Protein backbone atom coordinates (compact mmCIF):
# COMPACT_ATOMS: atom_id res chain seq x y z
CA UNK A 1 0.00 0.00 0.00
CA UNK A 2 1.30 3.45 -0.89
CA UNK A 3 -0.31 6.89 -0.57
CA UNK A 4 -0.31 9.11 -3.64
CA UNK A 5 -2.23 12.24 -2.60
CA UNK A 6 -3.79 14.26 0.20
CA UNK A 7 -7.03 16.15 0.44
CA UNK A 8 -6.92 19.49 -1.38
CA UNK A 9 -7.64 21.92 1.44
CA UNK A 10 -7.67 25.58 0.48
CA UNK A 11 -8.20 28.09 3.26
CA UNK A 12 -9.12 31.75 3.27
CA UNK A 13 -7.10 34.22 5.29
CA UNK A 14 -9.53 37.01 6.13
CA UNK A 15 -12.39 34.56 6.65
CA UNK A 16 -10.36 32.53 9.14
CA UNK A 17 -8.74 35.45 10.93
CA UNK A 18 -11.57 37.99 10.95
CA UNK A 19 -14.68 36.88 9.08
CA UNK A 20 -17.39 39.47 8.21
CA UNK A 21 -15.48 42.22 9.98
CA UNK A 22 -14.28 45.37 8.27
CA UNK A 23 -12.26 46.64 11.25
CA UNK A 24 -10.33 43.39 11.74
CA UNK A 25 -9.50 43.24 8.02
CA UNK A 26 -8.43 46.89 7.99
CA UNK A 27 -6.01 46.12 10.80
CA UNK A 28 -4.97 42.91 9.03
CA UNK A 29 -3.83 44.75 5.90
CA UNK A 30 -1.11 46.50 7.93
CA UNK A 31 0.65 43.14 8.24
CA UNK A 32 1.24 43.19 4.50
CA UNK A 33 0.95 40.52 1.82
CA UNK A 34 1.05 37.65 4.30
CA UNK A 35 -2.09 35.81 3.45
CA UNK A 36 -1.45 36.16 -0.26
CA UNK A 37 1.66 34.07 0.48
CA UNK A 38 -0.36 31.60 2.56
CA UNK A 39 -3.01 31.21 -0.15
CA UNK A 40 -0.27 30.77 -2.76
CA UNK A 41 1.43 28.01 -0.75
CA UNK A 42 -1.81 26.09 -0.24
CA UNK A 43 -2.78 26.52 -3.91
CA UNK A 44 0.64 25.17 -4.88
CA UNK A 45 0.30 22.00 -2.85
CA UNK A 46 -3.31 21.60 -4.03
CA UNK A 47 -2.20 21.53 -7.66
CA UNK A 48 0.70 19.25 -6.66
CA UNK A 49 -1.88 16.64 -5.59
CA UNK B 1 -10.19 46.10 -10.71
CA UNK B 2 -13.96 46.07 -10.03
CA UNK B 3 -15.33 46.01 -13.60
CA UNK B 4 -15.16 42.25 -14.21
CA UNK B 5 -13.86 39.07 -12.60
CA UNK B 6 -11.44 39.11 -15.59
CA UNK B 7 -10.02 42.46 -14.52
CA UNK B 8 -10.33 41.25 -10.93
CA UNK B 9 -7.83 38.56 -11.92
CA UNK B 10 -5.64 41.17 -13.58
CA UNK B 11 -5.88 43.06 -10.27
CA UNK B 12 -5.09 40.04 -8.06
CA UNK B 13 -2.34 38.85 -10.40
CA UNK B 14 -0.63 42.29 -10.64
CA UNK B 15 -0.32 41.93 -14.42
CA UNK B 16 -2.12 42.81 -17.65
CA UNK B 17 -1.69 39.56 -19.60
CA UNK B 18 -2.95 36.50 -17.79
CA UNK B 19 -2.21 33.10 -19.24
CA UNK B 20 -4.45 30.11 -19.83
CA UNK B 21 -5.74 28.60 -16.62
CA UNK B 22 -7.91 28.96 -13.54
CA UNK B 23 -7.52 31.71 -10.95
CA UNK B 24 -8.88 31.82 -7.40
CA UNK B 25 -9.59 35.47 -6.59
CA UNK B 26 -11.82 36.20 -3.64
CA UNK B 27 -14.45 35.13 -1.13
CA UNK B 28 -17.99 36.17 -1.99
CA UNK B 29 -20.74 36.02 0.58
CA UNK B 30 -24.41 36.86 0.81
CA UNK B 31 -24.87 40.22 2.48
CA UNK B 32 -26.96 40.13 5.68
CA UNK B 33 -30.23 42.07 5.57
CA UNK B 34 -33.02 42.97 8.07
CA UNK B 35 -30.90 43.15 11.21
CA UNK B 36 -33.01 41.84 14.10
CA UNK B 37 -32.59 42.43 17.83
CA UNK B 38 -34.12 40.19 20.51
CA UNK B 39 -34.21 40.83 24.27
CA UNK B 40 -36.36 39.51 27.12
CA UNK B 41 -39.70 41.26 27.51
CA UNK B 42 -39.05 42.74 30.97
CA UNK B 43 -39.65 46.44 31.60
CA UNK B 44 -39.05 46.96 35.35
CA UNK B 45 -36.44 49.61 36.03
CA UNK B 46 -33.28 48.65 37.89
CA UNK B 47 -33.12 50.07 41.46
CA UNK B 48 -30.27 52.51 40.90
CA UNK B 49 -31.95 55.24 42.95
C1 LIG C 1 -31.48 57.85 40.23
C2 LIG C 1 -32.19 59.04 40.81
O1 LIG C 1 -33.06 58.92 41.66
N1 LIG C 1 -31.81 60.23 40.35
C3 LIG C 1 -32.39 61.48 40.81
C4 LIG C 1 -32.51 62.47 39.65
O2 LIG C 1 -33.37 61.93 38.65
C5 LIG C 1 -33.07 63.81 40.15
O3 LIG C 1 -33.05 64.76 39.10
C6 LIG C 1 -32.23 64.33 41.31
C7 LIG C 1 -32.81 65.57 41.94
O4 LIG C 1 -33.14 66.55 40.96
O5 LIG C 1 -32.15 63.34 42.35
C8 LIG C 1 -31.56 62.09 41.94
Amino acid sequence: ILPVSMTKTSVDCTMYICGDSTECSNLLLQYGSFCTQLNRALTGIAVEQ
Amino acid sequence: CALDPLSETKCTLKSFTVEKGIYQTSNFRVQPTESIVRFPNITNLCPFG
